[PDB]
């Protein structure tokens, strides 16, 4: 089993890099405002028709463009969900969402969380899932990728004042990186058993004579984009464990590869745009180390399973409870760590049922900040926040001014990165305290004991970190929970993107020094381990007391 | 010393006011935590709250000791700085001053208080008296003793109309008299600059300091939220943890170690700087000095002793030695620079015939200028010049004269010997060359051997001949040099280096290099230097040895080293302190967590006590580390990071484990808890 | 300058929301109509279920699947829920004990050790897959129920199995719906 | 929401505001 699990991790990472470097080169071309081969002819007219005039934007204009697009996105999705009944492709005559559910869902998909407090086969219609959630999957992924595009531009450009064009970046990303890749993935899912149609719900007269109403809908399109853009927005209650959303283990493998594809490609593109592949390799090396160790811990924990199963007279202690038969325990453990490390949110195995340790590590991969192959864009600039912090403490220790890629990091940049690192954990801790202090927040706990607090903490932490995973036992359809999580998600995403764009704006203006003798090389196992320890110490010391009363307490019980 | 420890302790007690602590947020959170825990203690002892009162009293008391030890570190540093300032202030006292009526020497002088001196006055100082104020020498030449300002009993020459005409107030003259003019006002003298460097209430935080403080604040916010939100979590899990234990956990997790020691590190840095004979107006330049990769030296006065003396006169062809020395003496009369004075002295010892009066010659004096790089006299229908090789070549070419080949050969030979060769021309015929040899100052070459070890390159900017520049370059053991460089070229070199993203540091002395000094980011202004140079240089060296920047770099590095290392230490410390508080704070809510206690402490009360006691005592145990800095060794970046992390990153993990266990065992043996 | 912001949003809205799913649906219905329609199993005019979604089997003569904690009744696609009960939650122990007792009472000619797959619920609750070992455990029950030989029953279990390409990306699984329907075929 | 928790949350909020203000500033 251990051998099997190691083989699975190795194959996953191997195929991941093999697919990541090509797309990394293409994304690098987009980062340098160099059109893709053969697309220049059509971009000329598309931008001419839309009004995007390749006019450079500063960090203020760029941030305002991204924010404006997301604002209009959530306004449109909010009203679409409210007026869900007055819209076409309504095979099931269901009512529009309430104000709280509409608000939470709109903020969930715009904010690239896709947190869900509903059942997508009962609640949402085909139009909301097609023109409301899928569109926001694309646009949210594109917003995150545009933010990291501008940050990488700030690192590579010399004494400039602009960060490119936000409209050009969004258009190019969503038309050539997200639409065709997701099209390829969606067609593959359809061929392996996914659902892509606009029929009404089918009636099954079961073999043994029961009535089973089968849900239909365009599931493959949303599945390709929810996995590629690390949205995690499931078409049904069961997110990626539904046989229609994830029919075979082959689709599951491709889904995990899709979750990590763009983040890895954006690291390769980061290394290639800066003119030093060692930097991208360094960044990936660190994220891969933490990822592999976490997968190993979760795998072993779930293999250890539940002692009560063996005491009650089963074959083994293997914790199948919140697992599927298609994917083994090892596959489910890997997917748990993948979806919670990449900020995807796609849960193929009910995390509430995982072992205490098994659910601890995913929780803690969200809480650290989603910096381990993190969200699409989100993960890389979170990790860049953590890199700045590491470079600071490193150059501080060696007696030289903080310098990363030759850009000196000074006071103002330090304020910005500190505030950005504080946004997420502040939300986690404050929201969890608010939930555990109100009767409406505690009543949602399905499992008693420490695991109930673990549910609350996991929910708020996933929301604040834009992951979207949830223990799924906590009932968050209440208005209090909807509003709390909506606030947490909104602040997480946008209050982290604002200071990141300020970092970019402050970094374009600076110049980059050459590689002097004393310049600390940020590439290599020394700095790799320094970055790992930075993220891990700060991550542990922030959430150890919270994790102590939740998963650790349940483990030692 | 005992006096400075008791005095700093008294000052630490006096700094307990919240107004004093408002400026340091790290320790301000500790102050407020300590306040609410002593408030809880007094209230619960009175009978207004449940639970044990002596435990809260002990915890709050040790938190008060935490803030007291932080202020003790800060106060001890400031006290050790203030004492040095006291000594220098005592040296500042002057007996009296004597001002003359006319600028010429020999006029009537009257006794006037030294304090009454103002800018523009002309004061005379004879053998025995001390300099009343700073300024520049206008008449006379003598050797003054700068032991009062540098602590070295070695004498130094001071002549008028030259690069060595800068006098410092407080020195003592004993070999002859000097007439100086005080161009400084009361309160702006060089002696008061040292007080400005040492005295507090005007030493703002450095950029790096502010960035690190931002980091500590960020962490403090993190831990504040963690501990503050621990109350509702545990409250749902059962009996809520006591606010006393939460404050203990907060102050333990807060970077109180570096929080308290940060101010002390800065102050100690500036004390060590003064102790190394360097006057740095601001720590910012000292910190920037750590990132310097190219050193810009001055050949004369910085790598060489200065005041080069003439040795011999060499004729070229069809020119008697008498005519050459006579013309050189006449041309040097208008040159108040040490070069001209030495030329005249050599002519004296060689012939010593006749006397010169400007009225008897009816010719205006041509002063020496750095731009002209030549001086001379204009007698009746006669133009006589004397300057460098290129300068004399330009003039003789402008006058339709050619340079003899043997003249060039002799100049090349003298330059190969290492002496700055000067050429003198009468009308349209070159008389010959003068030998202006000089002594190297300090064990420079040996020092640069290890200067280059840490990546600092040395470039000697020189206005002499290529070969003489190359010669001293060799004796100096500098990396590269420049030949026939004017002041604008020196500045241009810094422009070139500063565009490549390389901080340039200028160790120079004369007025000629003043603007280049100012342009460079880091600088070392030699005390054997002019007031314009000093004011324009961030650091003023007193030993006047070009390798003082070595010391500077050592200090600046150390400062940043200590900062970052203590940070690594503090965060590592948090891990162990978790293992002490976590199983203890929730011993009554989740007994299962008691197995999570790995240190095997005695009791929850005692575990939290040991945590707080360690948090307090590790500031005192790091006080000497903060004052002396981190004795780092000259390594590369990756190896230096490796060493700093191996020591402090792992120390901050292992030290608290063993220390908490050691304190818990002491409490367990003493039977306190 | 909101003209680009509105034009870009509407253009990407139309593309990603109308052309992307329209193109995906056209190509899906063109190339893979069966899978795109849900892989339905039809016997005449009535739909007997899907080859991915799992029905609730309680008969003695059919192969039993994993329990489903899905809303009102087990194996209900409308709810698609899983049994979120944690390890420490005693309700999960209660359910596991009751399920072990039920399977042991219904499977007297099997081993006391019950396969962990049949006692623990699934993630989606619509799990139509059990490992060949689990399905093989309940062989004698079905064999006695339908008077089928243990050899051809094993061969049938082996026919409707599905093994991934590589052994470590999933587990061998048996389609319970197709297996039970083929069992009905064979009985006729 | 007793008096103890009211003043506790208030103090936490006040110290958080103090720390954030000091972080934004270069005091
Ligand atoms: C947990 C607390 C404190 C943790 C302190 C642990 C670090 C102690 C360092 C020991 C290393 C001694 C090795 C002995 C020599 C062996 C020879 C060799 O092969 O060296 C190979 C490399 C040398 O790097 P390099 O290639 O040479 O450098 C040129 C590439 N730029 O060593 C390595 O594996 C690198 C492994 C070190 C990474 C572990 C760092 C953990 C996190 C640090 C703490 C962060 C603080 C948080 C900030 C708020
Ligand atoms: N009083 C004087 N009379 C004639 N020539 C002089 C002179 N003083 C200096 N020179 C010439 O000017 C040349 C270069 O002058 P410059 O000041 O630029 O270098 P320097 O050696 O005199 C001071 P440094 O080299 O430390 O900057 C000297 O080497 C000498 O040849
Ligand atoms: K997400
Ligand atoms: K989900
Ligand atoms: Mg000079």
């Amino acid at each position: 089993m251990a051998a099997q699990g190691f083989l699975l991790i190795a194959t996953f990472l191997l195929v991941l890099m093999v697919l990541a470097r090509p797309l990394g080169s293409g994304l690098a071309r987009l980062i340098n405002d160099i059109p893709l081969p053969g697309t220049t002819g059509v971009e000329r007219v598309l931008f001419r028709a839309l009004g995007v005039s390749d006019r450079e934007m500063n960090w203020k204009q760029y941030l305002c463009a991204i924010l404006g697009l997301n604002m209009l996105g959530l306004a449109v999705l909010f009203f679409m969900l409210l007026g869900q009944h007055y819209l076409p492709l309504n095979p099931q005559q269901l009512p529009g969402l309430s104000w709280d559910l509409a608000l939470n869902t709109a903020v969930s998909f715009v904010t690239n969380t896709n947190w869900r407090s509903y059942s997508g086969e009962t609640t949402l219609s085909y139009f909301s899932q097609m023109a409301g959630l899928t569109v926001q999957n694309f646009l949210s992924a594109a917003s995150g990728i545009a933010v990291i595009f501008a940050l990488i531009r700030a690192f590579t450009r010399q004494s400039m004042s602009t960060l490119g064009n936000a409209w050009v970046d969004l258009l190019r990303i969503t038309l050539w990186v997200l639409v065709p890749v997701a099209l390829l993935i969606a067609l593959f899912f359809i061929q392996q058993g996914a659902l892509q149609n606009f029929l009404p719900y089918q009636a099954v007269n079961t073999v043994e004579g029961a009535q089973q109403l089968l849900p239909m809908g365009p599931v493959a399109s949303q599945e390709a984009i929810k996995m590629l853009g690390t949205n995690g927005g499931g078409f049904f209650n069961a997110n990626s464990s539904h046989p229609f959303e994830n029919p075979t283990a082959l689709t599951n493998f491709v889904q995990m590869l899709a979750i990590f594809l763009i983040p890895t490609a954006l690291c390769f593109a980061f290394g290639e745009v800066m003119g030093d592949r060692r930097q991208g390799r360094m960044l990936l090396w660190a994220m891969s180390v933490i990822f592999v160790i976490c997968v190993g811990v979760v795998m072993w924990a779930e293999v250890q399973g539940n002692p009560h199963l063996l005491a009650l007279g089963t074959d083994s202690s293997i914790n199948m409870e919140g697992k599927e038969s298609r994917f083994g325990v090892l596959v489910s453990s890997l997917f748990a760590v993948v979806t919670t490390a990449a900020s995807c949110g796609a849960v193929i195995a009910m995390h509430d049922s995982f072992t205490a340790l098994g659910g601890m590590v995913p929780m803690w991969l969200m809480q650290i900040g989603e910096v381990v192959f993190g969200g699409v864009g989100s993960g890389l600039y979170g990790m860049m926040l953590f890199v700045l912090l590491a470079v600071f403490i490193a150059g501080l220790m060696i007696g030289r001014t903080p310098e990363y890629l030759g850009k000196k990091i000074d006071v103002r940049e330090m304020k910005l990165t500190a505030l950005a690192i504080l946004v997420t954990p502040t939300l986690v801790l404050m929201g969890a305290a608010l939930a555990m202090m109100t009767d409406a927040g505690r009543s949602a706990m399905l499992n008693p004991g420490p695991h109930g607090f673990s549910e609350v903490l996991y929910a708020v932490s996933s929301a604040a970190n834009n992951n979207g995973s949830a223990f799924a036992g906590l009932s968050a359809n209440s208005p209090f929970w909807n509003c709390l999580l909506a606030f947490c998600m909104f602040v997480g995403r946008f209050g982290v993107i604002i200071p990141v764009m300020a970092i970019a704006g402050s970094l374009v203006s600076k110049k980059s020094q050459a590689a002097s003798s004393g310049t600390l090389p940020t590439h290599g196992p020394l700095f790799v381990g320094l970055l790992i320890g930075t993220v891990l110490l700060v991550g542990a010391l922030t959430f150890i007391p919270a994790l102590a009363l939740g998963p650790v307490a349940e483990y030692l019980s | 010393e005992p006096t400075l420890v008791v005095q700093a302790l008294k000052e630490a007690v006096k700094k307990l006011n919240p107004q004093a602590q408002w400026r340091n947020p790290v320790m301000f959170i500790v102050w407020i935590g300590s306040l609410l825990t002593t408030c809880i203690s007094i209230a619960m002892a009175s009978g207004a709250m449940p639970g044990n009162a002596l435990f809260s009293a002990a915890i709050s008391g040790w938190l008060w000791i935490t803030v007291l030890f932080a202020n003790f570190a800060e106060a001890l540093a400031e006290g050790r700085s203030k004492a040095q300032a006291n000594s220098l202030k005592g040296v500042k006292k002057t007996a009296f001053a004597r001002k003359l009526r006319e600028p010429k020497y020999g006029a009537a002088a009257d006794k006037v208080p030294a304090d009454q001196l103002r800018k523009g006055d002309i004061v005379l100082v004879e053998a025995g008296d001390i300099i009343p104020c700073d300024g520049e020498v206008i008449e006379g030449g003598a050797s003054v003793d700068e032991s009062a300002i540098t602590g070295e009993a070695a004498p130094v020459i001071r002549e008028s109309g030259g690069d060595f005409a800068s006098v410092t107030g407080g020195t003592r003259i004993l070999s002859d008299w000097l007439v100086i003019e005080c161009s400084v006002n009361p309160g702006e003298t060089f002696l008061d600059r040292m007080i400005a460097m040492v005295e507090g209430a005007q030493r703002r935080k450095t950029p790096n300091e502010i960035a690190l403080t931002i980091l500590l604040i960020a962490l403090t916010i993190v831990f504040l939220l963690a501990t503050a939100t621990l109350w509702p979590f545990s409250a749902w899990g059962g009996n809520a943890v006591s606010v006393t234990v939460l404050v203990a956990l907060l102050v333990c997790l807060i970077p109180t170690t570096i929080g308290g020691l940060l101010s002390a590190i800065g102050v100690a840095g500036m004390s060590r700087m003064l102790g190394a004979n360097v006057i740095a107006t601001s720590g910012r330049a000292v910190e920037a000095a750590g990132d310097v990769d190219v050193l810009l030296l001055d050949k004369t006065g910085t790598i060489t002793l200065g005041n080069r003396q003439a040795s011999e006169f060499i004729p070229a062809q069809g020119v008697d030695e008498k005519t050459l020395a006579d013309a050189a003496q006449l041309a040097s009369l208008a040159d108040e620079t040490p070069e001209g004075r030495s030329i005249v002295i050599l002519a004296k010892q060689r012939f010593n015939l006749r006397e010169r009066d400007v009225q008897s010659l009816h010719a205006t004096f041509v002063p020496f200028t750095a731009q002209s790089r030549m001086s001379g006299i204009n007698i009746d229908n006669r133009m006589i010049r004397k300057g460098s090789v290129d300068a004399i070549r330009r003039h003789v070419e402008a006058n339709g004269g050619h340079f003899p080949t043997d003249v060039d050969q002799k100049v090349d030979q003298v330059a190969r010997q290492g002496a700055t060769p000067l050429v003198v021309v009468e009308g349209s015929r070159v008389l010959g060359v003068i030998a202006l040899k000089d002594i190297v100052k300090g064990g420079i070459k040996e020092r640069f051997a290890q200067l280059r070890k840490m990546g600092i390159k040395t470039v000697m900017i020189t206005g002499d001949n290529r070969l003489t520049a190359a010669a001293i370059a060799a004796e100096a053991g500098v990396d590269d040099f420049l030949a026939e460089a004017t002041p604008e070229a020196k500045l241009a070199l810094i422009r070139q280096y500063q565009a490549e993203g390389r901080l340039v540091a200028m160790t120079g002395d004369g007025t000629n290099d003043a603007p280049a000094l100012a342009q460079a980011d880091v600088a070392v202004a030699m005390n054997s230097g002019t007031q314009a140079a000093k004011e324009a240089g961030n650091m003023v060296d007193l030993d006047s040895n070009p390798t003082k920047l070595i010391e500077v770099v050592h200090i600046g590095k150390q400062m940043l080293m200590t900062r970052g290392s203590l940070t690594t230490f503090s965060i590592a410390n948090d891990v162990a302190k978790y293992f002490a508080i976590i199983p203890a704070a929730f011993a009554a809510t989740y007994p299962q967590l008691n197995a999570l206690n790995i240190m095997c402490l005695h009791s929850p009360d005692s575990a939290i006590l040991s945590a707080v006691i360690f948090n307090a005592l590790i500031i005192v145990f790091l006080i000497p580390l903060a004052l002396k800095g981190v004795s780092y060794k000259p390594l590369t970046a990756s190896a230096m990071l490796r060493r700093n992390l191996w020591i402090y990153g792992l120390g901050g993990l292992l030290v608290p484990f063993i220390g908490i266990k050691v304190i818990d065992l002491l409490l367990t043996v003493c039977g306190l808890v | 300058g909101l003209r680009p912001a509105l034009s870009t949003f509407i253009f990407l809205l139309l593309i990603t929301g109308g052309v992307y799913p329209l193109l995906t649906t056209v190509l899906g219905q063109w190339w893979f109509p069966w899978q795109a329609n849900g892989s339905l199993i039809r016997e005449g005019d009535t739909v007997r279920g899907s080859a991915l979604i799992g029905q609730n089997f309680t008969g003695n003569g059919y192969f039993h699947g994993r329990p489903s904690a899905t809303a009102e009744m087990p194996y209900n696609p409308q709810a698609s829920g899983g049994s979120n009960l944690a390890v420490s939650n005693p309700e999960l122990d209660k359910l596991i004990a009751a399920r072990v007792a039920a399977l042991r009472a219904a499977n007297p000619d099997a081993s006391a050790s019950v396969p962990v797959e049949l006692v623990t619920a699934s993630a989606s609750g619509l799990d139509n897959n059990i490992t060949p070992q689990a399905a093989a455990w309940q062989i004698p029950r079905v064999a006695k129920a339908r008077n089928l030989s243990v050899e051809q029953l094993t061969q049938l279990i082996a026919k409707y199995s599905q093994q991934p390409l590589v052994k470590y990306i999933g587990q061998p699984v048996v389609n319970i719906v197709e297996l039970n329907l083929a069992l009905d075929k064979l009985d006729e | 929401m007793s008096a103890g928790v009211i003043t506790g949350v208030l103090l936490v909020f006040l110290l958080l505001g103090y720390l954030v203000y000091a972080l934004i500033n270069a005091e």
